[PDB]
RNA sequence: UGCU
């Protein structure tokens, strides 16, 4: 994203074993890294790099 | 007896997603919570007690099965 | 919910009887109201049966003489529904043998009877 | 947009938004801001138990015009939804049956 | 594999709008090609005789 | 198949699903069996 | 009187753990199979015990526990010559309506073999004289769901003598 | 007294079996015969025919006039098929190259 | 629906269903696609592999094998879509153990 | 009228795009969800008059 | 045009053309008859094997009265391959 | 037709 404009969408989960594993699996804090090479893709960008 | 001793994510997120069910469906709680009304906080504190009555029935592709507990398994 | 075998094993009032009295006192004992009034005809069924049981001359049995009496009747050749019959009903009269028992051509011999009835006595 | 492609593959759910994204460095990476009038349309289904029965009775006497509140309540026995911005909400509260 | 009975389906399969601002309702092409079908065999039925 | 699982509706094969789960209830296996006095 | 093995998959809710696992099974089981019939095996009383019971499992789904278990019941299902002693709990034209006792309103004995002084003229009268006895002579069963009872057997009274009641 | 039927049963499909149905399989199985070309009546309502085509005994389309065959609504009915008998065979598009 | 103007809600397209199974969530794509979009349950008799109706089925004139079973409404109209086109879809059901 | 408590206060009131017959007294809802068109399901519907499918 | 029709067809059309009568002779009653003989004595032959009755309710002293009882006949096994033995 |  960019935030010029992106419209994202946005979902809540209607079970709480659908909820679990949206959390567990999906994970933001789990999820840092890409399968593809490991590399990790949530880390900094512009205005803080700087 | 064969397979990883690590409990995977999968069946983290899968035992998780069953006692909160469990526990919304006014299922005993074994760990004595402390006001927590979210039922998957209530399960990642059992799971992190180790207190969750639930045994995972690993099946291998043949046909054979092999029963581990949540206790007995490595958690991370 | 299918059956494998509707015939598996035929048995006596006195066996229902000591499941019913069994099923009972469990359950005066563990009462719990919400399963009670989920079903109540189980509380209906049980309980006429009992009664009924009670109504019949099933009581003052027990286990070793129900043995002791197969153990008798099995030297007159008789076969399992006569002997389960005689043990339903016990008769204390010599016609509920002669006629209300059924094969009684050939069987009775007319000597037997006496035997029959000491030991449905005893 | 056929059976295969359009209706089974992919296909469209309720319960889900769609809007426009703004910068906010101030909440953590696996938090995300819903804005309050999105949240007071996407609800959830909780069921009363013996844990949460007192935030339950708390958001029904709040109800759908106070942000933390219910919608909609079903009931154990019967399978018919009560809207709780008609009828005695404090009622509806002190009613709540486990399941 | 040669067919001799048309299988029509349920209305749930053909959805049918009453358009009331006219004198007209829009109808799915199942639909018209059924009764296109129907027409002919009717067509033919005449011609038999 | 996950596509055919997805289409018709049931949790697939791959992911959570590979696996089942057992409850640890307090039980006990082949309870004792009420004897039979009439055989 | 006699056993019947089945196997039933019985669900039980969440909040019955912790009870025990054999006792919810047989309450459940009582309370599934309390004044039934069974089609071709009879009316069932009710558990009289469980033989095997294996793994509990919990689905994705509804998160109940299922379990297979396999048990014995207790069915009423005479073998076609059974003796019986019933009540007289009321009288039709076409025959007598005994009834065995608190048990089963369903025994209908054909008049149509005694002693030839056999009717029955509306007003509850028996036979005429020269604890009712029955002999079970067939069974029979039907069923009850044929669109968007089921036990009544037949009843036969030969010439037993009676010497107690005529 | 009562006869034991089951209420309800987790059935899960197992494995779905492609096949065809005979010209007497697709009588059996519709419910009426479609014989009408037109599709609704000459009166003002603009009611649909009997035995014709947008039969409510095949199913609703509307929200307000429910399903003939079975008395429920729309969002509660599943629909019935129909059998049309053709003067002459045709060949099937779909089957012509089997 | 499809449009926002006549309340329609987001599609989870074909690509979102891929990450959905590279995750590996089944139960989240589960209630995703199948209960919280087009949940509905049929009657599906188990001789014939036909749908029913109501607790019967009209083939058969019977209703023992008849039983209730959870599906998509996308795909029970892809079945009755394939019996219109004689495409006849036998479903063989069996119990979940 | 209502199931629950009888009334005939049944009114139809839409709920964040949610059409819904509730009753004003209790506010048990009667019924709810209305099956509409699709766009493009609106467009493959031909118009055909009364002229031609009456007969 | 073809008119339209608001009822079907009646499921069994009448036809104008009748079956003509079966021939008529002592040598159709005599084949009559021996068909009907054959279908009599055949079912009570030993190669009629019927469905063996099984599920029996209990045993009594008059099994053996009535036990059903015929002669079985005896396969050549000279001829018939060995796979077929009892 | 517009949007990233
Ligand atoms: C635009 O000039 C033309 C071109 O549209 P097409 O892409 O040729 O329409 P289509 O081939 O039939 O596309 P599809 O198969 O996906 O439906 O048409 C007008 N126009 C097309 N599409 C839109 C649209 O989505 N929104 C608006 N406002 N106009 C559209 C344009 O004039
Ligand atoms: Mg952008
Ligand atoms: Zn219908
Ligand atoms: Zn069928
Ligand atoms: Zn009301």
């Amino acid at each position: 994203a960019d935030f010029d404009g992106d419209e994202m969408n946005l979902h809540l989960p209607q079970t709480e074993e659908a909820k679990a594993e949206a959390l567990v699996l999906m994970g933001t804090k789990a999820n840092l890294v890409t399968p593809r090479n490991g590399e990790p893709l949530i880390a900094a960008i512009q205005d803080f790099l700087t | 007896r064969i397979t990883t001793p690590y409990m995977t994510k999968y069946e983290r997120a899968r035992v998780l997603g069953t006692r909160a069910l469990q526990i919304a469906m006014c299922a005993p709680v074994m760990v004595e919570l402390e006001g927590e009304t979210d039922p998957l906080l209530i399960a990642m504190k059992e799971l992190k007690a180790r207190k969750i009555p639930i045994i995972i029935r690993r099946y291998l592709p043949d046909g054979s099965y092999e029963d581990w507990g949540v206790d007995e398994l490595i958690i991370t | 919910m299918e059956v494998k075998d509707a015939n598996s094993a035929l048995l006596s009032n006195y066996e229902v009887f000591q499941l019913l009295t069994d099923l009972k006192e469990q359950r005066k004992e563990s009462g719990k109201n919400k399963h009670s009034s989920g079903q109540q005809n189980l509380n209906t069924i049980t309980y006429e049966t009992l009664k009924y049981i009670s109504k019949t001359p099933c009581r003052h049995q027990s286990p070793e003489i129900v043995r002791e009496f197969l153990t008798a009747l099995k030297s007159h050749k008789l076969t399992k529904a006569e002997k389960l019959q005689l043990l339903n009903h016990r008769p204390v009269t010599a016609v509920e043998i002669q006629l209300m028992v059924e094969e009684s051509e050939e069987r009775l011999t007319e000597e037997q009877i006496e035997a029959l009835l000491h030991t449905v006595t005893s | 947009q056929g059976r295969f492609r359009g209706n089974l593959s992919g296909k469209r759910v309720d319960f889900s938004g769609r809007t426009v994204i703004s910068p906010d460095p101030n909440l953590r990476i696996d938090e995300v801001a819903v804005p309050v009038h999105v949240a007071k349309i996407l609800t959830f289904p909780e069921k009363v138990n013996k844990a949460n029965i007192n935030f339950l009775r708390k958001l029904v006497q709040n109800g759908p015009e106070v942000h933390p509140g219910a919608n909609f309540i079903q009931q154990r026995h019967t399978q018919m939804k009560r809207f709780l911005k008609y009828g005695n909400r404090e009622k509806m509260a002190q009613e709540l049956k486990y399941g | 594999l040669i067919l001799t009975r048309l299988l029509v389906p349920p209305l749930c399969i053909r959805p049918s709008v009453v358009s009331d601002l006219k004198s007209g309702t829009n109808e799915d092409d199942l639909t018209m090609k059924l009764t296109e079908i129907i027409f002919l065999n009717d067509v033919i039925k005449k011609h038999r005789i | 198949g996950v596509s055919e699982c997805i289409i018709m509706g049931i949790p697939m094969n791959i992911g959570t699903g590979l696996f089942k789960l057992l409850h640890k209830a307090d039980r006990d296996p082949n309870p004792p069996k009420r004897p039979l006095i009439f055989d | 009187f006699v056993l019947v093995e089945m196997v039933d998959t019985v669900r039980i809710p969440p909040w019955q753990f912790e009870r025990k696992l054999n006792d919810s099974i047989a309450e459940e089981l009582n309370k599934k199979l309390a004044n039934k019939v069974v089609y071709n095996v009879g009316l069932c009383i009710c558990l009289f015990d469980i033989t095997k019971l294996e793994d509990a499992y919990v689905f994705p789904g509804d998160g109940a526990s299922h379990t297979k278990v396999h048990f014995r019941c207790v069915v009423f299902h005479p073998f076609l010559d059974e003796i019986l002693i019933g009540k007289i709990k009321g009288c039709s034209p076409e025959g007598v309506h005994v009834s065995l006792g608190f048990f089963d309103d369903i025994l209908i004995p054909p008049e149509s073999l005694q002693q030839p002084a056999k009717f029955d003229e509306a007003e509850q009268v028996w036979v005429w004289e020269y604890g009712e006895e029955i002999r079970f002579r067939v069974v029979d069963e039907s069923f009850v769901d044929t669109s968007p009872y089921t036990l009544v057997g037949s009843i036969s009274e030969p010439g037993l003598g009676l010497l107690s009641w005529w | 007294k009562e006869q034991f039927r089951e209420t309800d049963v987790a059935k899960k499909i197992s494995h779905i079996c492609f096949g065809m149905k005979s010209p007497e399989e697709m009588r059996q199985q519709a419910h009426i015969q479609v014989v009408s070309k037109n599709l609704y009546s000459q009166d003002n309502q603009h009611a649909p025919l009997l035995y014709g085509v947008l039969d409510h005994r095949m199913g609703t389309s509307e929200k307000d006039r429910p399903c003939e065959t079975c008395g429920k609504n729309l969002a509660d009915c599943l629909g019935h098929y129909g059998y049309i008998d053709l003067e002459l065979p045709c060949f099937h598009v779909g089957y012509f190259r089997a | 629906t499809e449009g926002r103007s006549r309340d329609g809600g987001l599609r989870l397209g074909e690509m979102e269903r891929d990450c959905l199974i590279g995750y590996g969530a089944s139960m989240l794509l589960l209630e995703r696609l199948m209960i919280s979009s087009d949940a509905f349950e049929v009657d599906v008799c188990g001789q014939c592999g036909l749908l029913g109706y109501s607790g019967w089925c009209h083939y058969c004139k019977s209703s023992c094998h008849v039983s209730s079973l959870r599906i998509p409404y996308a795909c029970k109209l892809l079945f009755q879509e394939l019996q219109s086109m004689n495409i006849i879809p036998r479903l063989k059901l069996s119990k979940y153990n | 009228r209502c199931p629950d408590c009888g009334s005939t206060e049944l009114v139809e009131d839409s709920h964040y795009s949610q059409s819904q017959l509730v009753c004003s007294d209790c506010g048990c809802v009667v019924t709810e969800g209305v099956l509409t068109t699709t766009f493009s399901d609106e467009g493959n519907l031909r118009e055909v008059t009364y002229s031609r499918s009456t007969g | 045009l073809p008119d339209v029709v608001l009822k079907p067809p009646p499921l069994f059309p009448d036809t104008d053309y009748k079956p003509v009568p079966l021939k008529t002779g002592e040598g159709e009653e005599y084949m009559l008859a021996l068909k009907q003989e054959l279908r009599e004595t055949m079912k009570r032959m030993p190669y009629f094997i019927e469905t063996p009755e099984e599920r029996q309710d209990i045993e009594r002293y008059s099994k053996r009265y009535m036990k059903v009882y015929k002669e079985e006949w005896i396969p050549d096994w000279r001829r018939l391959p060995r796979e077929m033995m009892p």
